[PDB]
RNA sequence: AAACUCCAGUUGACACAAAAUAGACUACGAAAGUGGCUUUAACAUAUCUGAACACACAAUAGCUAAGACCCAAACUGGGAUUAGAUACCCCACUAUGCUUAGCCCUAAACCUCAACAGUUAAAUCAACAAAACUGCUCGCCAGAACACUACGAGCCACAGCUUAAAACUCAAA
């Protein structure tokens, strides 16, 4: 059977399973990759928080939070605390274009979790609020 | 917010190749124009500047395509000289 | 011709007398407006 | 002389090219057809350089998509997954 | 020329002949040119109905032994 | 504006260098410039602005292979103008 | 534009030269050439089409006339005294196979 | 003129849907309309979650009402559709069949 | 560094704000302007020209009354900085940007091309800009500066707008 790049539909029954569970039952790792910080929260499919880790909660301060290594460490910490609650497979939902967009996922993988899908949910207004003016540096 | 989740901007991992899935997602977001929109929305672009930028980009594309067409049309003559000496 | 077409068409309009029967008949019916186009310009009905 | 040329319109003139939707009605209720011209992953409407439509039908499709989206017939942020297997008419490849 | 119209529609119906043109021969005779000459002959020996002339000329050429795939 | 003819015809410095380094890294993080550039995975070491603001030197780390170095150099030189345009269009 | 009076018409976007006019023009040109050759005038053929340089040089050598199929240096005709000598005789007739 | 009402009704059982359809068509007639037909497009999942009358809806029944009404009726009808608690979303458009299918010769 | 920790992440509810993609289109309108969806009204004139002042309009900014306030933001505070720091960066927050009823009447309000009708033959043509011209009408211009000024007059404008000089001076501009 040809691999489908598209995620499974909740309604349409599918045979894809991960440790016996359907796609819509897998825990979700929400990564928020800001410009100066990366925050990772693992939640259950029913939206029950299991683990949380940010670059600041891992000891990094000021500019050191906005690096790849800090996001990787936060990912490892989140993956460890999620492993301690029975999480193996995760669906990654990444929001933002910060330096830790990919390093947090790397840290999650090195912490033992298996990523089955990647979703981007970066906020894109259809021209709502007015952004701030450019910096005159 | 009111839409179903895990349908938009979602990519499945093939045989644990997370890097390939991430790069495919980056390509999708780039060719759909979302990356440039996000980066251009960080600061407000004035309407006159926005219009000037779009006009410049459109005319740059047109000029580049015309130049490429001219070069490709004239490439056919670039072969070995059939009347060498004379 | 338009007038005659309208004259024959009004016979099937919904009125206060046939409202309930038509409502039930519609409830037991389905209409599909969806169809797709191919690269060759051919309509593919569902 | 009878061998002289005569005035006429070009008889070898090939017919003008037409878009795939030429002569066909675009309805906002036909979510299936409208879904063929939006991105599967973002729901963004494809430009004419991708769809290959003429300006008139490009405008018709755009207006129909917006009408269906605001009147609760079509999703906005993605293509309805029920139509993901419909024939591909757009010149775009994600190498997925 | 007049026959150009015939030629055009010939080239639109039977297509370009699988036979090859020989422009070096000053009196080369293509399949389309044979069709044109027969069309004009029937026109001067009959009525003026473009579709009827075309079908009749096709029948005549097939009778003579010229293949013509639409 | 007759485009056809147009085509036919210090503390501040350090902050600017840091800003430009971050912006250039973020530009190279995606296929925004080009897919060919993205596939090469260019890493930047630093950005240096000349004292009179006449050029921006972006120092990229070289690899061990020489054919790859030459190809990456060619792609970067061909993409420099587009990256400049992107930097000014994003109002960095 | 100046070639329009000599064009019979356009056949499927390809111009056709009216050969009836070509006949009279060629008659006049050949008559002029023959009269010049009778008077022992110097005749120079000129053409920059490299496909026919050899042919034109052979023809000029055969009829006892002169050919210039090569790069035309600035001042052959308008500066002939400096480039050939003070007593050089210029051509009495020049024939362009390619203008 | 000729109008088309696209109605997204609450996902109800058959009797309530019948009553709502009767009420809507009766309102149309009371505003001076002549109803031509009523088409049921089916019950389906909404493209997005719609909040109406202090209730969240993920599913709805789609119906089409073709009718002829005076121009003054439309506004009034809109108000009525805003008050019906069993209507998730009602929209009146000019009937697409009235729009003329202008013919073109192709790409210039 | 200040600031916040009634903070932050997921989920749900939730605008008097702004309208991704389409638009690589070049449309509508007298101009100014106009790019989310539906509906109702609706885009003058079968010669042309015809006004600083007549009659109706005029981006942005600004001013009266009321209202809304997400975000942005002149000013105003605070944080950080040389050796008189960054006006510039960071944080907070005004007038203002929005709606309603009135003012004000200015723009690189520019295609820096006055409106209509016509021509492509002439030497094409100071230059550059945007090929060169013809007929007809209205408007306007006759060295620089004084001067987008003074005075007079008009204006819901009160050091505001429109019209707009003279003296002295110079051989240039
Ligand atoms: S070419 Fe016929 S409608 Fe597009
Ligand atoms: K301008
Ligand atoms: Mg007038
Ligand atoms: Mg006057
Ligand atoms: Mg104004
Ligand atoms: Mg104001
Ligand atoms: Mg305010
Ligand atoms: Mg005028
Ligand atoms: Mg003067
Ligand atoms: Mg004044």
């Amino acid at each position: 059977t040809k691999f489908s790049i598209y995620p499974p539909i909740p309604g349409e029954e599918s045979s894809l399973r991960w440790a016996g569970k359907k796609f819509e039952e897998i825990p979700i790792a929400h990564i928020k990759a800001s410009h100066n910080n990366t925050q990772i929260q693992v939640v259950s499919a029913s939206n029950e928080p299991l683990a949380f880790a940010s670059c600041g909660t891992e000891g990094f301060r000021n500019a050191k939070k906005g690096t790849g290594i800090a996001a990787q460490t936060a990912g490892i910490a989140a993956a460890a605390r999620a492993k301690q609650k029975g999480v193996i497979h995760i669906r990654v939902v990444v929001k933002g274009l910060g330096p830790g967009r990919l390093s947090a996922m790397h840290g999650l993988i090195m912490g033992g979790l298996e990523v089955i899908s990647i979703t981007d949910n970066t906020p894109i207004p259809h021209n709502g609020c007015r952004p701030r003016k450019a910096r005159k540096l | 917010a009111k839409h179903l989740k895990f349908i938009a901007r979602t990519v499945m991992v093939q045989e644990g190749n997370v890097e390939s899935a991430y790069r495919t997602l980056n390509r999708i977001l780039t060719m759909d124009g979302l990356i440039e929109d996000i980066k251009h929305r960080r600061y407000y672009e004035k309407p006159c500047r926005r219009r000037q930028r779009e006009s410049y980009e459109r005319c740059r594309r047109i000029y580049n395509m015309e130049m490429a067409r001219k070069i490709n049309f004239l490439m056919r003559k670039n072969r070995a000289d059939p009347w060498q000496g004379c | 011709r338009e007038v005659l077409q309208l004259q024959e068409e009004v016979k099937n309009f919904i009125t206060r007398e046939n409202l309930e029967a038509r409502v039930e008949a519609a409830l037991d019916s389905r209409k599909n407006y969806n169809w797709a186009i191919t690269r060759e310009g051919l309509v593919v009905r569902p | 002389n009878e061998d002289l040329p005569i005035s006429m319109e070009n008889p070898y003139k090939e017919p003008l090219k037409k878009c795939i939707l030429c002569g066909k009605h675009v309805d906002y209720k036909n979510v299936q057809l409208l879904s063929q011209f939006v991105s599967p992953f973002t729901g963004c409407i494809y430009g004419r350089h991708i769809t290959g439509l003429c300006g008139k039908k490009q405008k018709e499709i755009t207006k129909a998509i917006k009408r269906a989206q605001i009147m609760g017939f079509m999703p906005v942020t993605y293509k309805d997954p029920a139509y993901l297997k419909d024939p591909k008419v757009c010149n775009i490849r994600y190498r997925e | 020329y007049h026959e150009d119209r015939i030629r055009a529609k010939f080239y639109s119906v039977y297509g370009s002949g699988q036979r090859a043109f020989d422009l070096f021969n000053p009196n080369f005779k293509s399949t389309c040119q044979r069709f044109v000459e027969k069309y004009t002959e029937l026109q001067k020996l009959g009525e003026t109905d473009e579709e009827k002339l075309f079908v009749e000329t096709g029948k005549a050429l097939l009778a003579e032994g010229v293949i013509l795939r639409r | 504006k007759n485009w056809l003819k147009k085509f036919a015809s210090h503390a501040r410095l350090r902050a600017l260098n840091g800003l430009l380094y971050k912006a250039l890294t973020d530009l190279l993080c995606t296929p925004e410039v080009s897919q060919e550039l993205y596939d090469l995975n260019v890493e930047l070491s630093k950005v240096s602005l000349t004292p009179d603001f006449s050029a921006c030197r972006a120092y990229w780390k070289t690899t061990l292979s020489a054919e790859q170095n030459a190809h990456m150099e060619a792609v970067l030189q061909r993409s420099a103008a587009h990256m400049r345009h992107l930097l000014m269009s994003q109002q960095t | 534009r100046f070639m329009e009076p000599y064009i019979f018409g356009s056949r499927l976007d390809h111009d056709i030269i009216d050969l009836e006019q070509t006949a009279t023009h060629l008659q006049l040109a050949l008559n002029f050439t023959a009269h010049m050759a009778y008077r022992k005038g110097i005749i120079l053929f000129i053409s920059r089409n490299r496909q026919f340089s050899y042919l034109i040089e052979n023809m000029a050598r055969d009829c006892g006339e002169y050919a210039h199929t090569r790069y035309f240096r600035g001042g052959m005709l308008t500066n002939a005294r400096l480039l050939f000598g003070p007593t050089v005789r210029l051509p009495d007739l020049i024939i362009f196979l390619h203008t | 003129p000729r109008y088309e009402l696209a109605l997204i009704l609450k996902a109800m059982q058959r009797p309530e849907t019948a009553a709502t359809l009767k009420r809507t068509i009766e309102a149309l007639m009371d505003r001076g309309a002549i109803v031509r037909d009523l088409e049921n497009l089916g019950e389906r999942a909404l493209p997005y979650r719609i909040s109406a009358h202090s209730q969240q809806h993920n599913r709805g029944g789609y119906f089409l009402v073709d009718f002829y009404a005076p121009t003054a009726a439309v506004e009034s009808m809109v108000e009525h559709l805003s008050r019906d608690i069993d209507v998730i979303r009602g929209n009146i458009v000019k009937h697409p069949l009235t729009q003329e299918l202008k013919e073109c010769e192709g790409i210039v």
